[PDB]
């Protein structure tokens, strides 16, 4: 995460660590929606023209994390995956049209002070919040400043990082990239003119978007950390898959396990 | 709506983080 203050203890307990197996390696990150449940991005377990496919073995989830420099000991819970579901009409090949997927844990995790679930919206939630001029939230504990190369390296924060973004309107996302949208994503960030910083960037891909109802107290999320072009760059901003065009997928797989 | 979104060390104890204002001000500013 670029411009980002170190989170708070418990601050986004919802936060996942996805990560790789053979060798360790963190992938991703994701979120937790209920006990059997975590919402990551399609291209963090699958992505072709780099030969990436990832099965149940191969990956591993913490949650309840705060450092990196640290193995947290009765405080992260770390889940088996049980089975993996992609989106079929997920387009890699041009625009991570649909760029998600769900993870059955193989055992449920117990929640405490550090594990929770985030809210999944409906429509009039969706209505209420999702709204450009509006600011939700990315965590991750990817690099804080944009990679030459299109992945994970050196750069990283020892602490999991928050930042605070700015929904931006359809047409200023259409004319920020040459790159075909869709409207399964929308856009986030601050303006040129705007003066204000920040941007998610490489090992945040699958990690959640957040708001939180000014009426209601409750944290919901509505975006998953999907793509952009390098970080922060003046003109650019990162796109999210929309979760609430996609709860309709969602409330399938989870109701048919 | 289960007890999703309410966080145990602050929406459960009545408590704001650092940066959830910036956020509200955004519903007004
Ligand atoms: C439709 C996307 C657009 N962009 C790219 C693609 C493929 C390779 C590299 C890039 S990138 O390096 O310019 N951008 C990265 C980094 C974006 C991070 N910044 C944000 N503001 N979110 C990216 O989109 N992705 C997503 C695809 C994976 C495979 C690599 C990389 C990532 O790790 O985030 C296809
Ligand atoms: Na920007």
């Amino acid at each position: 995460i670029v411009e980002g203050s170190d989170a708070e203890i418990g601050m986004s307990p919802w936060q996942v660590m996805l990560f790789r197996k053979s060798p360790q390696e963190l992938l991703c990150g994701a979120s937790l929606i209920s006990d059997r449940w975590v919402l990551t991005a399609a291209h963090c377990l699958l992505y072709p023209p780099w030969d990436k496919n990832f099965t149940e073995n191969d990956l591993l989830v913490r949650i309840g994390k705060h450092s990196r420099t640290r193995y947290e000991r009765n405080i992260e819970k770390i889940s088996m995956l049980e089975k993996i579901y992609i989106h079929p009409r997920y387009n890699w090949r041009e625009n991570l049209d649909r760029d998600i997927a769900l993870m059955k844990l193989k055992k449920p995790v117990a929640f405490s002070d550090y594990i929770h679930p985030v809210c999944l919206p409906d429509r009039e939630t969706a209505a209420s919040l999702l709204q450009a001029g509006y600011k939700g939230r990315v965590t991750g504990w990817g690099n804080l400043k944009e990679t030459w190369t299109a992945n994970v390296g050196k750069g990283q924060p020892s602490v999991l990082q928050v930042v605070n973004l700015p929904i931006v309107e359809r047409p200023v996302c259409k004319d920020s990239t040459r790159i075909r949208i869709t409207d399964n994503m929308f856009c986030a960030g601050y303006k040129p003119d705007e003066g204000k910083r920040g941007d998610a960037c490489e090992g945040d891909a699958g990690g959640p978007f957040v708001m939180k109802s000014p009426f209601n107290n409750r944290w919901y999320q509505m975006g998953i950390v999907s793509w952009g072009e390098g970080c922060d760059r003046d003109g650019k901003y990162g796109f999210y898959t929309h979760v609430f065009r996609l709860k309709k997928w969602i409330q399938k797989v989870i109701d048919q396990f | 709506e289960a007890d999703c979104g309410l966080r145990p060390l602050f929406e459960k104890k009545s408590l704001e983080d650092k940066t959830e204002r910036e956020l509200l001000e955004s519903y007004i500013d």
